[PDB]
């Protein structure tokens, strides 16, 4: 998915 | 010079989480000029040299996600260059490893090698400031 610091 | 936010680069550091800002402004001036057919060969050469002028900002501290402080670096370009730079990941991936080095050599010492670029936050930090 993402980061942990963005905006499994 | 204030500079304009471009990417930002999450990464490590033995000591915990260390991101760097890559900015760009007008007024650097860039190391006009060459295309990917020179530069990806004299790579393998012509250093030292070398051009890429950046900016390698302070340190500054900023809060993550789960509320922990970390590390943040300023990186500035000319944005003349950025737009070059922006659609080719060959010379994204160059730049970032010029900011990785000349970081490390200035502040010391240990930074990951190994890197994550984010997509949807262009800066983490304010941002700063600089050397006008």
């Amino acid at each position: 998915e993402l980061d942990s610091d963005d905006e499994s | 010079i204030q500079p304009k936010p471009g990417f930002c680069v999450k990464t490590n550091s033995s000591e915990g989480k260390v991101f760097i800002n890559i900015c760009h402004s007008p007024s650097i001036p860039p190391p006009a000029d060459v295309t990917e057919d020179e530069l990806l060969q004299m790579l393998e050469e012509d250093q030292a040299g070398f051009r890429i002028p950046m900016s390698l900002g302070e340190p500054h501290a900023e809060l993550d996600a789960k509320g922990q402080g970390c590390t943040a670096y300023d990186v500035a370009v000319n944005s003349n260059f950025y737009l070059r730079m922006q659609n080719s990941d060959f010379l994204r991936e160059l730049v970032v490893t010029i900011a990785r080095e000349g970081l490390e050599d200035k502040y010391g010492l240990q930074l990951n090698p190994e890197w994550r670029m984010l997509k949807y936050r262009s800066f983490l930090g304010s941002i700063s400031q600089q050397n006008i």
